[PDB]
């Protein structure tokens, strides 16, 4: 939609500036290498990206074909505007009755045929230290020069990324004990402590808990699905494995504070790796 | 997020520079013109059981700075401020409006009720420095709306 | 009629009653079919005291009018007349319904109720005893086969006899005590020992006669006393599981499952992904933790109070991702009433 | 110790840009926002014998900032702080979450609870610079959070 | 708006080095002059049923400086704060126009009414700063006025 | 989300707004304060240990009110000096906490029977950007508080 | 009695017809002022934030009827709200306004009883 | 092409206390009910402004 | 901080109220309207637990 | 829009600008204050239960007044050093306060039969830089406020 | 350099936090979100080895 | 950089080599060898260049840190390496890349 390309940049400085510029000079986009026409040489010299006019967006989505639209980035393109020509010293030049009508199309044009750009005309930045600088990688020809801003969005790539909206939604709420997570970990360490110089074999070993919903659970009966993860010493870690087997399917929960009685779906043991 | 359900075309703020100034009656072309906020000042009850309560309260005056270069002719800011008996004061509306590039639209605005003056600054006399003679007025009203249209 | 402007004088004797109603408690003031005396408009809505007698502006008896009359005088704000034979479509019409009282109504809004609670509306039924006084030699597993094996009513046995001399349907003053309550304390705080005002019960019950319709059915009884007067003195539900005894845990189950409901609602055509699972995790959480510090669950941390889960191996499947299916289960842990306070005094210091 | 007892893959921070602002049943592209702070404020008690007693106090209320670009259309940050009367403000959730590259994952967010808005500024009028008008909007809430997935 | 009804030609502000300053009876050259205020200090009245009163008050003493190159010859300045016994001084007129190119129209003008000295500081004698020596003189008045022609 | 209709329900009150109906008119004020309710004391003791703690006879409030000076006329200097040793037109105090628009009581402040006592100039001070401010104290014999 | 020469729902009682006769004058010459002006959309603009600024002056001190500046008065002046082009391009602006006052409590009905 | 003023109409008509805010919440919940139907029409707006109503 | 557990107590036996101060109402102020209430007892017991 | 001439009707008063009319002539002030309207408070009580409550008789104002020292001729001095066990010459104070240009009153307090009794000196310091300030009170019956 | 011997270490006793910040999150800076913590102790030492 | 603190192995017993991560910073041009048209082939290619900068933010390297094209040069800096190239101007796109690098591995 709004999304202009780069090419689709230099087209929108041919239109505006065709039209005050005369019909036979030339308007020419490269810097000129027996020339034998005026050419006025359009030269974009960077394409940073321009951070102050980035947002936090949020990847807008579709709904109706269910698809993630592709997140811009918006560039800056900095043309500079100049006269190779190739005597004509007077003051109404042929060199300067050209540059007066490329800044009066610049002036004009505050807002090209792209209508949602961002243009700063003919800022103040330069400097006859730095225009000296770039009068030499010339070839040492002093001109003058007519800076022109520009930025544009420029969308990404596109491919069906494909999420589904959500149409329903569903709530279900269930009475759990009252044991935290920190309550449930802390007591399955001293309760698999007995189940074993224990204290130190099981010293970094971790076992976090997530209580697991329990679709009918009670004032009592929290159900939590485990993972264990860090290290054991070589010889523990057989044992241990069948602590964590009767906890996943046992009649009587595991280790239970004050009636709570906590019960265990998955050990998972994925991390362990006895040294 | 961005369900428009379709492509939205892309939206940069308006620039600093393109707006318009009116004191109220007549429209004066000003440099700079700062200072249009709303605020309110917060009330606070803790409680002993622990429910904090916070909540807004009064909306403070407005400090409006108003920046001008020095021109030859009259001194309208200056007329304006030297016409004060003891509390008289004529007030004015102050709109800041926000227009497009070419000026025919106004975009969003800025108003100001009953702006009086405070202040009115004198340039810089520096003999050493090429430089626009401005003066400062700062102004002082009672409330800022912002209509958009 | 007025004519000139200045002030009237007249003594036509007139009752008005304020509105200090809560939103958790909004009835269904159910009615009997074979009455004549009420609007035949099979639905309608009383939004306070001063619009309910413009509609019936001389003071009835029957069982519909001391209902409403005990309601509206202890705050009480809209709430509805329904026919017995179509509270089944209020319910599912109106969406704000907390409450179906049996204003002197049986053998079909037993039904009916039954009706809603498998189509899952999150309704709290209150429902009345016998009229006329149980014996003593009861045997109370014959009195309440009547009433549903659900955990969404409660029945209250004895009929109130107000002021006037009329009588008062005993789900009236059970739902005034939630008025009140609702409220003052929450609703996650026993309807029991807040006092209705204007109300006598038609007999008395001793505590030996209470004492055995307690567990089982738990008739819940209304019960004077010196100090609070008149409350009502139970608050059991018709279900004695672990879970689903003790009328103010249901509430605060109905009320949590929908807030939330209405809470996320506002997150539908989202897309269907972990961003959206996101911002559903935080929207519950902080509603609970504005309820967790009210004092409405229990545990001293926001851990030992409640969990979610909601995501792609937590709850849901591919197979319900793609179909649009959200799913959100939630666990969070009540408070309980301390219903038994036993003193055991001796002789030795 | 690096203790992982195998090779890990390093993780580098992610960057501040990638972050995405949610005032509460919307989404709003921000420019900047800050000042999500969970401050407490130490009580002490020293003693003669000489053993010092440092602790936790309250948890401070925080200072949100956020400012954004002023945009042609509806000024929804003005319709929120328009609606005071006197106590009246419609409170909401924040969620300030920091996503991946392409933006489809969260992976930090910071959650506050009861946002209100204390003031909103007008942007810097100023004639003589080419850039972005901003205006910053401050709010006051009640706790921060913070959740990861 | 613009409405003169024909295109008028534009006008730029007129700079600060191209200004004259006379003490009183005589014309000095200065390098700097500054603090040429006019300033008021408001007067608020809040009341219970909500109506802000807002007014203007006193008008506040200026506070004006001068600054000039120490030149071989009779201090002026000096021979202005010599001449103080206790309360006496000679107050003075202050006039600060600011001309045209050629310098032989006033433009705007700033007067002062009783202007006496307050300080007069030293150079700073560093011998390691090719620099002129200056000295600031700081006066105080009573009040400013503007005049346009 | 707080929904500020529940502000207006479970939130308190400022101080800062607020309707002084002084008799049968509303006059604008600054400041009020003193509108208390005190009690004495009596106590008895006897020899075994009973102490006997009861409230006594309430005393009279003393109500200060303050506003501007306006250039119009002066209606508390107008009640003030129609003093004839005993005779004062007695008025209804009722100091109410309102909402920002002004046409709704939140909870008010009612007193019987008040007549004033004292009424102090404003300090000049040729120094001061201030504001004339008279300060009025009224005497009455009941406070009342009715909540709506 | 303050009742007019007609027992319409609006125009009964004196004083709101006076407020809206000086309501109708104070912007009628309050607007004259905006007069040779471009009759375009930001003449349209300084009408619209001149009328709301009189109006809020007027709601503030009790005049108005409702709580907040949108339950008071509205404004729409503009190309397709209260306008045509047939009606820019010869001159006319019109600037419709709607305004809800305040009634008085003319009848005081007190009713009596016996029981408490 | 401007126009210049040259006239000016202004006309006051009586208006009952309703908002924008309190007409737009009012036509949702009439809609509700004139229909899941709270879960349907979530995401419509109605954003109104009152009409000058001549008389 | 949760609410639900007495560090330590102080208890009052029979106290009656006498006195109750009105909010200090200013037009230039930012708070709460706060009443003061005075209570007289005849026993002050401090209970920790 | 304000127009000022609105704010000379309905704008508050400041307190920097004020005219004291001592007897017959002007002499130029820096402060003033205490101008009061007190009275008294007369009370009846009952066994039934009526409280009466009424005003006494007013007391007399104390007006203070402060001035500058100048080198001329003191004229505060030479009215409190004409006192002969009885006989002192009372003036009529009159405190307008005024407009900007001086010329016509906005609020004024009058002051009936006004007497010196005390004078005192400004405090010499040396390290201070002030203005030497006399500072007389007076003595006087009645205080009446004119508004126009 | 290599990082396998301590020179100069630096050790508290009882810290716990106060603060703890959240990024500058601003989105005109292709930069590092960093937060930082700060904490409040009772005794500082340094042993040196 | 951070302060790591050189990981230990426990089950080899060795310790583990603590990298160092530096900065690459390319740029890319189009050197081509009249064209001068607004739709060049010199700038349809550069248009395919930032194209392929604009998507990828996380490379084959998923774990790097990446400036795609940030505004740090300047008419003044850009001149003088317009000069060393021989004096021809042209565009230029830098693009910037963090990436670890481990230090080399004895058994400790």
């Amino acid at each position: 939609s709004n999304y202009q390309t780069l090419v689709d940049v230099n087209n929108a400085m041919n239109k505006m500036l065709r039209a005050y510029v005369n019909e036979a000079v030339a308007i020419r986009f490269d810097l000129p290498d027996t020339q034998a026409d005026a050419a006025i040489s359009v030269f974009l010299y960077d394409i940073h990206e321009d951070l102050q006019l980035r947002t936090a967006e949020s990847r807008g989505f579709n709904a109706g074909a269910g698809r993630l639209l592709p997140g811009w980035v918006n560039v800056k393109c900095n043309y500079l505007i100049t006269y190779w020509e190739s005597p004509d010293s007077q003051p109404d030049n042929q060199a300067i009755q050209v540059m007066s009508q490329v800044l009066a199309a610049l002036i004009n044009n505050r807002q090209l045929a792209d209508i949602g750009a961002y243009t700063q005309v003919m800022p103040p930045k330069e400097n006859l230290n730095s225009l000296g600088n770039f009068w030499q990688s010339l070839g040492n020809r002093p001109r003058l020069s007519l800076n022109y801003c520009v930025t544009v969005p420029i969308s990404l790539s596109d491919k069906g990324e494909e999420m589904t909206p959500v149409k329903s939604l569903s709530t279900t709420v269930e009475p759990k004990a009252p044991l935290s997570p920190l309550v449930i970990t802390d007591a399955l360490r001293e309760q698999l402590r007995v189940a074993l110089d224990a204290c130190l074999a099981m010293t970094h070993v971790n076992l976090d808990s997530s209580p697991v919903a329990n679709s009918d659970g009670s004032a009592a009966e929290i159900r939590v699905s485990l993972r264990v993860y860090g290290m054991t010493p070589t010889e523990y870690l057989a044992p241990m494995n069948t602590v964590f087997n009767e906890w996943e399917k046992s009649e009587a929960a595991a280790v239970t504070p004050d009636g709570y009685r906590v019960y265990i779906n998955a050990v998972d043991k994925t991390d362990l790796t006895g040294i | 997020m961005a369900i428009t359900a379709d492509d939205i075309a892309v939206q940069y703020p308006i620039p600093t520079y393109r707006f318009i100034v009116t004191l109220g009656d007549e429209q004066v072309p000003f440099t700079s013109a700062s200072g249009l906020d709303i605020n309110f000042d917060t009330i606070e009850y803790r409680d002993g059981t622990g429910n904090w309560f916070k909540m807004p309260g009064q909306r403070q005056a407005p400090n409006i700075t108003l920046s001008k270069g020095v021109f030859p002719g009259k001194n309208a800011m200056y007329e304006w401020i030297n016409a004060i008996q003891l509390n008289q004061v004529e007030k004015k509306d102050i709109m800041i409006s926000l227009t497009n590039e070419a000026g025919t639209e106004v975009l969003v605005s800025w108003n100001v009720s009953n702006a009086f003056p405070t202040s009115l600054t004198s340039p810089s006399f520096d003999a050493t420095s090429n430089e626009i003679a401005v003066q400062q007025i700062t102004l002082m009203a009672d409330r800022v709306t912002i209509q958009t249209a | 009629t007025t004519t000139y402007p200045g002030v009237y004088l007249s003594e036509d004797a007139v009752s008005s009653f304020s509105v200090n109603s809560a939103a958790t408690a909004v009835p269904l003031f159910a009615y009997d079919s074979e009455n004549t005396n009420t609007i035949n408009k099979p639905i309608q809505v009383f939004r306070n005291w001063a619009e309910f007698t413009v509609e019936y502006p001389t003071p009835l008896e029957d069982a519909f009018y001391t209902s409403l009359s005990l309601w509206f005088m202890h705050g009480g704000g809209k709430c509805y007349l329904v026919n017995e034979a179509n509270i089944a479509d209020a319910v599912a019409q109106y969406d704000d319904i907390t409450l179906i009282v049996a204003a002197g109504t049986d053998t079909t809004t037993y039904t009916a109720f039954t009706t809603v609670v498998g189509q899952g509306y999150r309704i709290f039924g209150l429902f009345d005893g016998p009229k006329e006084k149980i014996a003593g030699t009861a045997k109370p597993d014959e009195v309440m086969e009547e009433y549903p094996t659900s955990p969404f009513g409660a029945v209250f046995y004895p009929w109130g006899t107000l002021a006037s001399g009329a009588a008062v349907p005993p789900s009236a003053i059970a739902a005034a005590s939630i008025t009140q309550t609702d409220r003052t304390r929450g609703v996650w705080k026993a309807p029991a020992n807040q006092a209705v005002n204007g109300v006598t019960p038609a007999f008395a019950v001793s505590d030996d006669f209470q004492g055995k319709y307690n567990q089982g059915k738990a008739l819940n009884m209304i019960r004077t006393f010196s100090g609070q007067g008149t409350v009502v003195w139970g608050a059991r539900t018709l279900e004695d599981s672990d879970n689903w005894r003790y009328i103010p845990v249901r509430r605060l189950f109905n009320a949590v499952e929908r807030d939330i409901q209405k809470s996320l609602n506002k997150l539908v055509f989202e897309p269907n992904s972990q961003p959206t699972w996101q911002r559903v995790k935080a929207a519950v959480d902080s509603y609970l933790h504005s309820l967790w510090q009210q004092g409405a669950l229990a545990g001293n941390t926001p851990a030992d109070a409640w969990f979610v889960q909601v995501g792609k191996d937590l709850t849901m499947t591919q197979e319900e991702i793609n179909q649009g299916k959200m799913i959100i289960k939630i666990g969070l842990a009540a408070v309980r009433p301390a219903e038994f306070i036993i003193l055991q005094f001796s002789q030795d210091i």
